[PDB]
RNA sequence: CCUCUGGCAUGUUGGAACAAUGUAGGUAAGGGAAGUCGGCAAGCCGGAUCCGUAACUUCGGGAUAAGGAUUGGCUCUAAGG
RNA sequence: UUGUGGCGGCCAAGCGUUCAUAGCGACGUCGCUUUUUGAUCCUUCGAUGUCGGCUCUUCCUAUCAUUGUGAAGCAGAAUUCA
RNA sequence: GAUGAUGUGUUGUUGCCAUGGUAAUCCUGCUCAGUACGAGAGGAACCGCAGGUUCAGACAUUUGGUGUAUGUGCUUGGCUGAGGAGCCAAUGGGGCGAAGCUACCAUCUGUGGGAUUAUGACUGAACGCCUCUAAGUCAGAAUCCCGCCCAGGCGGAACGAUA
RNA sequence: CUGCUUCUGGGUCGGGGUUUCGUACGUAGCAGAGCAGCUGCUGCGAUCUAUUGAAAGUCAGCCCUCGACACAAGGGUUUGU
RNA sequence: GAAACUGCGAAUGGCUCAUUAAAUCAGUUAUGGUUCCUUUGGUCGCUCGUACUUGGAUAACUGUGGUAAUUCUAGAGCUAA
RNA sequence: UCGCACGCCCGGCGGCGACGACCCAUUCGAACGUCUGCCCUAUCAACUUUCGAUGGUAGUCGCCGUGCCUACCAUGGUGACCACGGGUGACGGGGAAUCAGGGUUCGAUUCCGGAGAGGGAGCCUGAGAAACGGCUACCACAUCCAAGGAAGGCAGCAGGCG
C-alpha cells in the first residue's frame, strides 16, 4: 500500500557490485535501471530497492555473458530513511532476481536494508538481518 | 501488557493487563529486580512498593 | 524519539543528528559526527583518546492451620518439659517392658 | 629543500576591493572512462631493506617483470680497526 | 525549377472466409514539399572559414507518447485508421 | 545585468497596473477488482489514497564536499646556543575542523477561472416527415486567453515634510 | 540595507555563553626498555601518569554584556509650489 | 507407588571404507617414560590437635503465565539428600 | 550415609551387610616407543631448513619420553640399497580363487587393529570423546513460520528419490 520514499542513489550505470547470494555469481556490473527515464547526458543510477539489469562479470560459467535483472541491497552512499537517521552500508551489494520478484538465489549474505525489505517481500524472507 | 501480580507474604497471585504507557513508565528504563513504587499506578495502588522480577517478550 | 548512544565516543545522539552503519555482518554501529565516524574507521580504541566516555571510566576522571502452628509455637517449655515427662512415663515403662 | 660568506628589493608602477570569465595551483562524498575520435589532461606507482619473479629469447636479457612484508622515535647488545 | 527522393489525394479492378472503400488498393491520374539528390550558374574568387560531434535557444507538424474525441474485421486487454 | 535620464515645484513613504514574460510535466503502486467483458485465457475504468521521473523556484537545521578562521593537534628537512616559543620550504605534508558558500549528494514548495476546438447533443425549419444549423441552445479539452507568479511606461494616485 | 546624546547611543577592550581541536609550559612521580658516575644513592633517558575535557582560537559576517575606556550636539554641496 | 532430584550408563554396540603408501596394519619386544571409572585383594583410632546428628538452597507439587511455534520455559510460593 | 534380623552387661557394648572413599596392587585396557615387512611411476634426481629441517643445553605444555613448542647455539638429516614428488578404479591383516613345482589375481564384506559420522575446526561433562542417536561456530544442502524466530545430520534397522 504505502509507497517506497525517495532515496539518494550512488550507483550509475557500470558500477561493480558485490552478488551476495548462493548461485555462484560474485559481481554485478550494472547496464541499465528499470523505470528510469532520465534527461540528456543522465546516468541511470540505482540506489537500495531498485530493481536492476545487471551482467556477472566475475563468477561461474554458465551465469556470465547474459543479462539478469537485480536487485540493490546495500549501498554504501548514505542515504536518509525519513526518520532522521543517515545509514549507509559497508560495500555495495545485490541479489539476482527475476522480473516477477522471487529470487534465484536461495539465501541472502549480511544485512538487507529496510527500503528494500518492505518492497521485495520475498528478498525479505531470505535475508538473514534487516537494516 | 500484562502483569502478573504476586503477594509472597502469604504466596497468592493472580494476573491483570493495563493498555496506557503512562501509568507504565513508573516500570520502564529500569534493571531487572529494582525497587519501584507502585503508587503511581492507579486507585487502588497507595503504599505498594514491588519487585518487577523479569518476564517473558512479545514472542514469548 | 530513541535517543541512543556513539559506538565511538559514547555521547547522546539526538533523533536529527548523527549517522549510522550497517557492516556486512550485522554489526549496526551509530555515530554522533564525522569526528568519531573517522576515528572509528581507523580502528582507534577509545581507551586511549582522552575526550570519550570509554577513556573516562578507565581513568575513573569525574565523580495444620496458622492458629494451631502459633498456638503450639508459643507454648511455654515447662509444659514441653512436662511433656517430655509423660514421654519418660511412655518410654521408661515400655522399655521396662522390653526387658520384661 | 633550509642556512653561512657575498649579493639583492621581487625584476618597466602603487593603493583599495575579492564580482563574472580566465591563467596557475589544489580538494572532493557514491560510482569508476558510463565522457571523448582516442584514458587527452589529471590521477595511481615511486626511495631503501628483506623476500619473489612468468611467457619468450639472439641465452646476453626480459627484470625494479609481476606480486608481498618492513620503514618513526628512544634505550641497548653484538660484530667490523 | 521538381526530374529523382519524400508526402497526400481522385476513380475502383481486386485483397479483406462474406463484403470495393474497417484497413488496403492494380491499371491510370492529380497535386503538395524543399529535411535527398540532380538541373542552372544569378549572388560571392582585393576570401561569407569548407565534415561531424559537444553546448544552447527558438520554430514547424507531415503526431511517437500525453489531454479530449470520432471509427474498426473495437467483447475486455492490446492494437490499427482519423 | 548595473547606474541614470524627462517632469510630477523639491524630496520621502505607501501604493495602483498600462504593458511585456509566464509553468509545470509524465508515470508507478494500493483500492476499485481478479469485478464489468469473455467459453475461457486473461482483464481494465471513474472518484479516492501513497509515492516517484523530468522541470522550475528556493534554502542550510541535519548528511556530504570545501576549508589559508593558516583555528587546533601530529610531523619531515633546516634555522634562532638549548629548553620553551616559533619561523622558512612559492599553502611543507597530513588528521580533525567553526562560519560562509554548497549538492536531487541533504531538505521545502509548485495553484484557480473564461470563451471555446474536435466531438456528442437540444428545440427546430428548409424539404408535410427527417435533421446538432439555417435563426436560437447545451456539455466540452495537455490548446487559446486570463489568474497565481517576475519586471514596472517620457503612466498615474494618496499622504507627510517643505529651508 | 543600516547606525550616529530620552542618562542615551553605537565603538574598542575585557567578561561570560556557544563551539573547534584534544589534555598546554612548568612542576611532581619508587611509572619508564635501560645506561653511566659514587656505594643503596645521584645524573642521562623516548614515552606515560597527575595538575588537566587542560591549553589555545572563537567574528572579523556567532550570542548576551550593562565592567572599563574614550568618542558622539559637527563637516561639505545643492534643492522653492 | 506414578513424578522428580542423586548415582551410573549413554566413549560398548551397529554401519561404511572416503582419507592415509613406514602411515595404517602384521609378527615382535618395551613403558626402569605414562594414566587407567570399574571388578577383586590390600590399606581405612598409625596424625596428638552440636559429635545423641551442624547448615541453607533446590526439584516434584499447588498457583499465575507468556510465545504462532520447540522435549522453550518465566515470576511466586512448600519441602529431602 | 542406608537396610535387615536383634542380643549381652548395671546408659554401654555388640551381628550380617549396603554405599562411599586417599594411596598401592590386579583386571579391562589405552597411549606413544624398538626391529622387520607394501602396489605403480625417473615423461619425479636431488629433497629437507631460521615458516624446526637433524642435533646440544634450559624451560613451557602434557598423563608421561620427545623439537611437541619456545629461547640460545651447532650445520645438520635423507638419497641410485630409488630419497623426495606424483598415482592408486589402495583401509591393512587373518584370508579368497586358480592351481604340478613355481606363481598370478582378489581381500568394501560379519574376526582383530584403524579411520569417519555432509566438509573442516573448537569445546563441555566424564576415568575414558576432539563424542556427533552431545554442544558451539563457518561452508554446502535443507524443514516450520504470524517474518520476530526455531530446530536438524540414516556411511544405525526398515523404507524413498537419485
Ligand atoms: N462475491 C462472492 N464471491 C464468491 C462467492 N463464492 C465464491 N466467490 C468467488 O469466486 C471466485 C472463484 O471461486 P473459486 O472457488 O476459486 O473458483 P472455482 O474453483 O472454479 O469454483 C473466488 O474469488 C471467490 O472469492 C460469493 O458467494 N460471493
Ligand atoms: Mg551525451
Ligand atoms: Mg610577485
Ligand atoms: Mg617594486
Ligand atoms: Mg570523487
Ligand atoms: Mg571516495
Ligand atoms: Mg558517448
Ligand atoms: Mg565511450
Ligand atoms: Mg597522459
Ligand atoms: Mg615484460
Ligand atoms: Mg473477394
Ligand atoms: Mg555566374
Ligand atoms: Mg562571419
Ligand atoms: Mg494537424
Ligand atoms: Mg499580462
Ligand atoms: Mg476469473
Ligand atoms: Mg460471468
Ligand atoms: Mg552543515
Ligand atoms: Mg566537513
Ligand atoms: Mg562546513
Ligand atoms: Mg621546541
Ligand atoms: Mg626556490
Ligand atoms: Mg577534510
Ligand atoms: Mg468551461
Ligand atoms: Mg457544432
Ligand atoms: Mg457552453
Ligand atoms: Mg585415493
Ligand atoms: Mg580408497
Ligand atoms: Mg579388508
Ligand atoms: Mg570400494
Ligand atoms: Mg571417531
Ligand atoms: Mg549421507
Ligand atoms: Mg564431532
Ligand atoms: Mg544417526
Ligand atoms: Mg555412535
Ligand atoms: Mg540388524
Amino acid at each position: 500500500s504505502g509507497a517506497k520514499f525517495r532515496i539518494s542513489l550512488g550507483l550509475p550505470v557500470g558500477a561493480v557490485i558485490n552478488c551476495a547470494d548462493n548461485t555462484g555469481a560474485k559481481n554485478l556490473y550494472i547496464i541499465s535501471v528499470k523505470g528510469i527515464k532520465g534527461r540528456l547526458n543522465r546516468l541511470p543510477a540505482a540506489g537500495v530497492g531498485d530493481m536492476v539489469m545487471a551482467t556477472v562479470k566475475k563468477g561461474k560459467p554458465e551465469l556470465r555473458k547474459k543479462v539478469h535483472p537485480a536487485v540493490v541491497i546495500r549501498q554504501r552512499k548514505s542515504y536518509r530513511r525519513k526518520d532522521g537517521v543517515f545509514l549507509y552500508f559497508e560495500d555495495n551489494a545485490g541479489v539476482i532476481v527475476n522480473n516477477k520478484g522471487e529470487m534465484k538465489g536461495s539465501a541472502i549474505t549480511g544485512p538487507v536494508a529496510k527500503e528494500c525489505a518492505d518492497l521485495w517481500p520475498r528478498i525479505a524472507s531470505n535475508a538473514g538481518s534487516i537494516a | 501488557m500484562k502483569l502478573n501480580i504476586s503477594f509472597p507474604a502469604t504466596g497468592c497471585q493472580k494476573l491483570i493487563e493495563v493498555d496506557d504507557e503512562r501509568k507504565l513508565r513508573t516500570f520502564y528504563e529500569k534493571r531487572m529486580a529494582t525497587e519501584v513504587a507502585a503508587d503511581a499506578l492507579g486507585e487502588e495502588w497507595k503504599g505498594y512498593v514491588v519487585r518487577i522480577s523479569g518476564g517473558n517478550d512479545k514472542q514469548g | 524519539m530513541k535517543v541512543e548512544l556513539c559506538s565511538f565516543s559514547g555521547y547522546k545522539i539526538y533523533p536529527g543528528h548523527g549517522r549510522r552503519y550497517a557492516r556486512t555482518d550485522g554489526k549496526v554501529f551509530q555515530f554522533l559526527n564525522a569526528k568519531c565516524e573517522s576515528a572509528f574507521l581507523s580502528k582507534r580504541n577509545p581507551r586511549q583518546i582522552n575526550w570519550t566516555v570509554l577513556y573516562r571510566r578507565k581513568h575513573k576522571k569525574g565523580q495444620a492451620s496458622l492458629a494451631d502452628i502459633m498456638a503450639k509455637r508459643n507454648q511455654k517449655p515447662e509444659v514441653r518439659k512436662a511433656q517430655r515427662e509423660q514421654a519418660i512415663r511412655a518410654a521408661k515403662e515400655a522399655k521396662k517392658a522390653k526387658q520384661a
